């Protein structure tokens, strides 16, 4: 086949890297529309669907079967905040920033913003819920670290703010996911693991200055947080790192 | 308003000299690889143009 | 314009440079301080090699070369023709990166996650740097880097490769191509395993991230978890970056002959240097 | 009446006064540069 | 301040290197110092002090 | 300050069997041991192995495959280990010579003991293909992981198998070797002009480099959103959260467009399946169709000819 | 033609200056390098040609 | 012909505006790059070869 | 009816095309121009 | 110029007068380099 | 009054008063660099 | 043949109309670059041949 | 074969007519470049052989 | 053999047709390529021999 060519220099070298070609867009169509599954259909800054909406068509819905009786989701599908969100237009043309009306730690927008989520506790493959305080958890215990369980928090502000009393561990993954602190007034609240420092005898949340700890959204049931409550908490201590920076 | 020309000239000295800062900083970095390709014995064993 | 739930993290902050100034988008771009930089550096880039395809004779796109300066010209500047249009894209070229990384870390303080972004991508931009810049400056000449075309560059990776006899003979370089390859079964495996199970069959509840883990300790006994795959793509993937970096630095700087060469340490070490067998022998 | 700024009729036709103001100053400017290199070496 | 780990990883480049150097000269070649320094750097670097 | 890239807390509890779905639990093993180190990474557990019907299969000709190798590295050495020792990297089994073709006449010191342990290695291969399905389907799993190790498969039938009969050649094959099969691969770039300009060869270099930007940038994103428990992305699929949403809004407001929780994984093994396959073709149209991948190039614009 | 005011009721004069001021100044950035590439028009070189420089 | 202005009433005049600039912009540096690289209407080299400079 | 994607009745969409057009009529009348002076200093047909 | 002053009604003069410092800075920087790299003018190499 | 900024109509003009100053003042400047290195060196 | 309008029911204008535009202008330069590579269709080496304009 | 309309119940019509047209041009543009390679039948030359253009 | 309609009932329809065109159109371009490779049935070949065409 060497040299064998049907026209010009077309042979089946030139047919191949055609057709890759035809096939490496319609691959990129395909994958395009399958990222089109969320957020969409595209929308104004006043809510309202968007009069330009993209060169991808919206793909036809796909249902996902929930485990352990959740229901189904269907996507794309229609979906809305459901919450409401505390910012005010600063231009009247698009594409300039909206400002928190008031204080948007408490009011959860910008970089403290956190998603309506299943009021639920996350599940593992038997039913039981994935994230449990230590205590709760028979059997499990700190392994090979500094074990933070009785060291003092410290805030970003170079105070104490309180101390760690237990650690919430992912119990499937076998990690630590959650600090449990326990504040002045006798109340605990959930530190991700994610944002704080573990040192050699302290703690240190440089996100969160210690005034704010008592603003950290809190778990209704003190054996287990659900979905909704992780945003809350996280979406909260994650913000502070914009809107705590004076102090 | 001379504290108004003056915080002008502050203005415009701190945006030309964080720039400066960064320029001469990439400067001396340059003069550091070449002071070192000069101390290595690359001037006896010199390789062939790459770029034909 | 917007997505559905993109009006509340749009909010005034996080920029580096400037205030209210270039705190807005572009459609669906962020265009701060650094999105300014990233556009001029970029538009100029790409009509200088518009403009060096003019001076060249040539419009093919698989033919346009911008060339480096010959080695007769050293360190400094060259004509445009005959080399200084490579320098001016060069340093285009390394603005818009570093403009291009910027604008990802006020993106990032902006939203309030982590700067892992940015700086996988300045290795990267390191990688490129010592290709361009590290690389020639310690050889002695800009005709050491490589010129801007598809088909060219690769003739410089070809010509550079060769000088040292077959190239994966390089230690660093067989560390490197170990990490690339191991990076993308990594990837493959991850993003199978994901969607199998967020894609069961048919008629099935979505599998959990137990089913998963049971999966791989089911097929090769161990399993490194969702944190763990993540992190170990990241670091793959940096570490194939830094040691290619590493195997072209040592290799017209420290080393300058056949690196199969190289590899003969080993079989002349003084206690098995003699036994009269095998290849070496 | 049509508005996607929040700009007046009177406003943008103030801003489009000096804008025009700016711009026939940078094209004047531009002729004058432009006269100076043909006079120097022209092009045509 | 700095930490535990980050102080044995200092002080185990600095044994690494010097107990490199030491092995390089005892033996013939650099690549027993090569091994014998970091078996020891690592035995060392594994084991904090806390 | 914390970059999440080592744990700095670690904590054990009983092992966990995993899951009863429908796989047989008389083929399983034990827990292993845990290990720390692992732990510090990723999870410490070791264990339970799976192994049925094709996994003995899988394990004996593999073991087969790695024996015959190694004992001809023993012969090579002379049966001496310090010269195993100092040779190894430089011990190779070799095809047969172009004199023999394809048939199975070749003697063993010269390219039969290969065919041997070729055999091994074929079967060895293919009985894992069968195990990565099985497994996917005893848990209720898609087949997502059997379709990417096909490619992979299909890149190494190519280069062993399916290119040697089209070129009627046992030679044509890869050696069993460390430095070996790198000067195979020199040597093969080599013969057929320049392998830079085999076409498909470049897509392949594309989709690899592609890999190691999109996964550098996926582990990069997850672990930039993972403070709002961003790496349980199953869940992120069926319950979206901030992190997914705090993920799509950076890469849209950098690079224009994002992806779902999903879609990145679509890309993410078609990124990686791209590489292979591509590869697979380019292998194979080297020698048979194109002898001289420069002068193709030239005549097909992409060399100044 | 005495309309034209109106292009600032669909654009923000923001977003169009400093677009306008990254183009201008592109434009003439390009302009300037397109007459130093040629041996004509490259000012320097014919300073140094007229001058007897070298 | 007489109803072509309700193509307002499909696209957003600001997105026209912005795609239509950016296209017009770069097709005519498409345009002149393409008569410079031409060595009859490259316009530097005439005026070069008309002068007598060299 | 209106039949409409971005909100315009037909009195805003006749007011901008008619203000559209006057500039594209301006700016085909500049090329027009141009292209009169480059045929006469150098046709191309 | 009879009303250029209203540019400052547009943009804040801080952030201008910062970014106009690095834009100056960085125009000195390319026409400098432009300088040294023709064999004229180059005041070091003199 | 467009007032993006919050300054007001004499803010801007005294404020644009120092800045044609400096201005002024730093054309001056490269003028006087401008003449001595066309004396010592003419590019025309 | 006189029910083609009820294309506009199935498919929506916004995106045919911005595909049929890039389509169309892609076939335009497509057949432009085509006349320009052929030696016989170049009108500006014909122009160039007719007038001597070596 | 009077039947056929059903294949509308099978297949969204939507889908089918972009696939269709895609498929539709592609087909026509391959044609097309088949014949231009070929020496007869490609149309510019044949005419510049006949009005002796070279 | 007049049973082979109860095909219909293990096979969905879309997925046999899309399957079918695919096929069916693969495999006649492979023909229709293979007969352009070979000399003897390049009709573009063999009528440009014919009507010397050369
Ligand atoms: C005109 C020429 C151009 C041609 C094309 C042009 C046409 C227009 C463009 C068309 C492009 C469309 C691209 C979109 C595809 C995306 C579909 C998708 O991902 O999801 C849907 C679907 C499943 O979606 P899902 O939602 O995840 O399902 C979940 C299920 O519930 C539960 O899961 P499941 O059990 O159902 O299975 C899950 C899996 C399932 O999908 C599959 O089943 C794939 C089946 C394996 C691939 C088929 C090849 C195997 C050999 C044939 C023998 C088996 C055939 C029967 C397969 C059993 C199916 C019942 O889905 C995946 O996502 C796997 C992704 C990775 C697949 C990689 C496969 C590579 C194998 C390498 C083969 C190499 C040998 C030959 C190489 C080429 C020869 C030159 O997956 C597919 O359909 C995969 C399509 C496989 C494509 C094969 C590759 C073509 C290669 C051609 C290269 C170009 C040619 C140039 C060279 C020419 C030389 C002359
Ligand atoms: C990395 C070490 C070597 C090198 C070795 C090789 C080899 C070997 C190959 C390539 C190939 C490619 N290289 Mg190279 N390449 C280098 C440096 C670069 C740089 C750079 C600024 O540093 C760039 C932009 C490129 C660009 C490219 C593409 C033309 C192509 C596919 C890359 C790809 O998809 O990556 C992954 C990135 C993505 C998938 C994202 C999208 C990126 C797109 C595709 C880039 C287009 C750039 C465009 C042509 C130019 C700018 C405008 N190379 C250095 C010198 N490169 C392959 C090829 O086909 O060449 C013809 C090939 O065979
Ligand atoms: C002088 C050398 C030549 C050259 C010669 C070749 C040749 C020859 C080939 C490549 C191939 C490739 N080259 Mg090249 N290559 C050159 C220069 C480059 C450069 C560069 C910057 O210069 C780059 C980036 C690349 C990159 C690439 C890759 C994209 C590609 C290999 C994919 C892969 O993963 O294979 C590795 C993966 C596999 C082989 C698949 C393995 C799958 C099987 C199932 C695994 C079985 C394992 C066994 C059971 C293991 C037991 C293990 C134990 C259980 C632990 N080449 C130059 C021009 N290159 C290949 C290709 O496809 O090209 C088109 C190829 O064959
Ligand atoms: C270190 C681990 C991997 C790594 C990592 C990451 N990579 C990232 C990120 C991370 C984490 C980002 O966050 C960022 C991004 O947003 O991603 C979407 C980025 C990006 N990785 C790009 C390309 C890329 N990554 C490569 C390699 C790896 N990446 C390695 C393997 C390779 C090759 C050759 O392998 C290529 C080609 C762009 C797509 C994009 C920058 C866009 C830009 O900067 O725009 C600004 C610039 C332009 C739009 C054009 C400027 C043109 C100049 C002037 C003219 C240049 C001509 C050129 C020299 C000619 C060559 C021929
Ligand atoms: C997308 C393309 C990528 C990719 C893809 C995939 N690759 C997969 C899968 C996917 C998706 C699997 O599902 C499967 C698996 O289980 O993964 C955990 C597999 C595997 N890829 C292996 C090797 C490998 N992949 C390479 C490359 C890439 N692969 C490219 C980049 C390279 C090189 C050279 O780079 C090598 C060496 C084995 C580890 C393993 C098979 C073991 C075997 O066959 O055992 C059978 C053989 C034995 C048991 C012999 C044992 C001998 C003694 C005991 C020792
Ligand atoms: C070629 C195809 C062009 C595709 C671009 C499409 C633009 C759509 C868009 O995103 O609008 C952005 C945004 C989006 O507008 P928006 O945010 O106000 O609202 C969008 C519209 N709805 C309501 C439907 C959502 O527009 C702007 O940012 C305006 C900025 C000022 C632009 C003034 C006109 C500039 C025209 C170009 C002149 C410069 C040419 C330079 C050429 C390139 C140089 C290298
Ligand atoms: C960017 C790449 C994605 C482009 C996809 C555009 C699209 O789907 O068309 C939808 C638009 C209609 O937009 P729509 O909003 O009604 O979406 C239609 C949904 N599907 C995809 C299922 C039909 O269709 C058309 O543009 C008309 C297509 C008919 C004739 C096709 C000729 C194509 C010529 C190909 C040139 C190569
Ligand atoms: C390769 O191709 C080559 C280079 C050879 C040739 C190709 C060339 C091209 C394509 C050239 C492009 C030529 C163009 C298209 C030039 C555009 C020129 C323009 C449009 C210039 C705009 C000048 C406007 C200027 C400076 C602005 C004057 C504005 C002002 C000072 C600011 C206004 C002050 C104000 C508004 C206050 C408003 C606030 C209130 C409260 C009223
Ligand atoms: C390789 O191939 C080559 C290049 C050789 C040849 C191939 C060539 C091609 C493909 C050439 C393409 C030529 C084209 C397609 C040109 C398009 C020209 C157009 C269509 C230009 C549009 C000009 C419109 C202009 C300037 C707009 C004037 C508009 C205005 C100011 C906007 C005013 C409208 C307003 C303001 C709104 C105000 C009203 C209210 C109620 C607010
Ligand atoms: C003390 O140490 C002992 C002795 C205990 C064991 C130590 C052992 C060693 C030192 C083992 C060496 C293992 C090595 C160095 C292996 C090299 C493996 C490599 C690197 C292979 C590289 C490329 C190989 C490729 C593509 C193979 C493709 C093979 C194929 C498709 C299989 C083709 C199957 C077919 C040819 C022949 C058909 C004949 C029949 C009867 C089906
Ligand atoms: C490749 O291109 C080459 C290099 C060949 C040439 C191309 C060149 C271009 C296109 C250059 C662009 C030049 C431009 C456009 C320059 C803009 C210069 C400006 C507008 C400068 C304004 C400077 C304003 C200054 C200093 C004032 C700052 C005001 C103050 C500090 C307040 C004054 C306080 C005072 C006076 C009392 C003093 C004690
Ligand atoms: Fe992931």
């Amino acid at each position: 086949m060497v040299g064998v060519t049907a026209f010009g220099n077309f042979d089946l070298a030139s047919l191949a890297i055609y057709s890759f070609w035809i096939f490496l867009a319609g691959l990129i169509y395909y994958l395009q529309t399958e990222n089109m599954r969320e957020g969409y259909p595209l929308e104004n800054e006043d809510g309202t669907p968007a009069a330009n909406q993209g060169p991808f068509p919206l793909p036809k819905p796909k249902t996902f079967i929930l485990p352990h009786g959740r229901g189904t989701l269907t996507v794309p599908g229609p979906e809305s905040e459901d919450r409401p969100i505390a910012l005010a237009r600063t231009a009247v043309s698009e594409g300039f920033p909206h400002a928190p009306t008031g204080d948007p730690m408490k009011d959860g927008v910008g970089p403290a913003s956190w998603v309506a989520r299943r009021d639920l506790p996350e599940l593992d493959g038997h039913g039981h819920n994935k994230i449990k305080p230590m205590k709760a958890a028979a059997g499990f215990h700190v392994s090979a670290g500094k074990n933070p369980i009785g060291l003092p928090v410290r805030g970003c502000d170079l105070e104490i703010a309180g101390k760690v009393v237990d650690i919430w561990v992912d119990i499937p993954e076998q990690m630590a996911r959650f600090l449990e602190v326990e504040l002045k007034d006798g109340s605990t609240r959930l530190l991700p693991m994610q944002m704080v420092k573990v040192q050699s005898n302290r703690v240190h949340v440089n996100a969160l200055s210690s005034d704010l700890f008592a603003g950290i959204p809190t778990i209704k049931s003190p054996t287990e947080v659900t979905l909704l409550e992780e945003d809350k908490i996280c979406g909260y201590v994650a913000g502070g790192l914009m809107y705590a920076a004076p102090k | 308003k001379t504290n108004l020309r003056l915080w002008v000239a502050f203005q415009m000295m701190k945006g030309a000299g964080w720039a400066g800062g960064v320029f001469f900083g990439t400067l001396l970095l340059i003069g550091f690889f070449r002071v070192v390709g000069r101390m290595l014995p690359i001037q006896e064993n010199q390789a062939p143009a790459p770029n034909i | 314009a917007l997505l559905s739930f993109e009006r509340k993290y749009r909010v005034p902050g996080g920029t580096l440079v400037g205030g209210n100034l270039f705190d807005f988008w572009v459609g669906p771009f962020y265009v701060g301080f650094f999105g300014v930089a990233t556009f001029f550096f970029a538009a100029l880039g790409i009509i200088l090699i518009a403009w060096s395809a003019v001076l060249q004779g040539t419009w093919n796109p698989q033919l346009i070369s911008v060339y480096p300066p010959a080695l007769e010209y050293g360190l400094g500047g060259a004509p445009l023709a005959k080399g200084g249009l490579w320098q001016i894209i060069t340093i285009c070229a390394t603005g818009a990166f570093v403009s291009w990384a910027l604008r990802e870390v006020e993106i990032c303080r902006k939203l309030g996650i982590g700067y892992h972004i940015p700086f996988a991508f300045a290795f990267a931009i390191l990688a490129y740097l010592t290709l361009v810049l590290f690389r020639p400056v310690m050889m002695g000449a800009w005709g050491y880097a490589f010129p801007y075309g598809i088909w060219t560059h690769l003739d410089w990776v070809s010509n550079t490769g060769y000088t040292y006899g077959n190239f994966h003979y390089n230690p660093a370089h067989m560390i490197a191509i170990s990490f690339f390859f191991t990076n993308a079964l990594a990837l493959a495996l991850h993003g199978a395993l994901v969607l199998s199970a967020a894609n069961p069959e048919k008629g099935k509840e979505m599998r959990t991230p137990d089913h998963e883990d049971t999966f791989f300790r089911d097929l090769v006994g161990y399993s490194i978890g969702t944190l763990g795959i993540h992190r170990l793509g990241l670091l793959l993937s940096l570490s194939a970056v830094f040691f290619s970096a590493l195997c072209m630095i040592i290799t017209g700087t420290i080393w300058f002959d056949q690196w199969v060469d190289w590899w003969q340490w080993w079989v002349k070490l003084p206690w098995w240097a003699n036994i009269p067998g095998g290849i070496n022998g | 009446d049509l508005g996607y700024t929040g700009l007046t009729d009177e406003q943008a036709q103030e801003l489009h006064s000096v804008y025009m103001s700016g711009l026939w100053l940078f094209s004047a400017v531009a002729i004058v540069a432009h006269l100076a290199v043909y006079i120097w070496r022209p092009w045509f | 301040e700095v930490s535990e780990f980050a102080f044995r990883l200092m002080m185990a480049a600095v044994i690494f290197v010097g107990v490199g150097i030491m092995f390089a000269f005892a033996g013939g070649h650099w690549f027993v110092g090569l091994v014998v320094g970091g078996l020891v750097a690592a035995f060392f670097a594994a084991t904090p002090n806390s | 300050e914390y970059q999440n890239i080592f744990s700095q807390v670690q904590v054990r509890g009983p092992a966990d069997l995993g899951m009863t779905e429908d796989v047989n639990l008389a083929n399983r093993s034990g827990v292993g041991p845990f290990s720390t180190l692992l732990g510090w990474f990723g999870n410490a557990q070791l264990g339970p192995i799976y192994l049925g019907s094709l996994g003995v299969l899988s394990l004996f000709s593999g073991l087969m495959w790695f024996f015959t190798i190694g004992i001809w590295f023993w012969y090579q050495a002379g049966w001496n280990p310090a010269v195993f020792l100092r040779d190894l990297f430089f011990f190779s089994l070799e095809p047969p010579a172009p004199e023999y073709g394809l048939s199975f006449a070749a003697p063993l010191k010269e390219g039969g003991l290969w065919l041997i342990a070729s055999f091994f290695m074929f079967v060895a291969v293919w009985s894992w293909w069968g195990r990565t399905y099985l497994r996917a389907q005893a848990l209720g799993m898609g087949k997502h992981t059997a379709w990417a190790f096909l490619s992979a498969i299909w890149l190494w039938m190519v280069l062993g198998f399916i290119r040697p009969i089209l070129m009627g050649s046992w030679s044509e094959a890869v050696p069993y070797g460390i430095f070996s099969h790198l000067d195979w691969t020199n040597n093969f770039s080599l013969v057929h002009g320049n392998l830079f300009y085999n076409p498909f060869h470049g897509l392949s270099i594309a989709f690899l480099y592609g890999s190691a930007l999109l996964f550098a940038m996926h582990g990069a994103t997850i672990l930039a959103v993972s403070r709002f428990g961003g790496e349980r992305e199953l869940e992120q699929i069926a319950d979206r959260g901030t992190a997914a949403e705090r993920a799509a809004l950076f890469w849209r407001w950098t690079m224009g467009f994002n992806a779902t929780m999903e879609g990145i994984h679509r890309w993410a093994i078609w990124m990686a399946v791209l590489v292979t396959l591509t590869g697979g073709i380019g292998i194979l149209l080297s020698g048979t169709v194109v002898d001289n991948w420069y002068v193709w190039g030239q005549n097909h614009g992409m060399a100044p000819l | 033609m005495s309309k034209f005011y109106k292009i600032w009721m669909i654009f923000d004069p923001r977003r169009v200056f400093v677009a306008q001021g990254v183009f201008l100044f592109l434009l003439a950035v390009m302009i300037h390098l397109i007459l130093l590439s040629t041996p004509s028009y490259n000012w320097l070189e014919i300073s140094a040609a007229k001058y007897n420089r070298v």
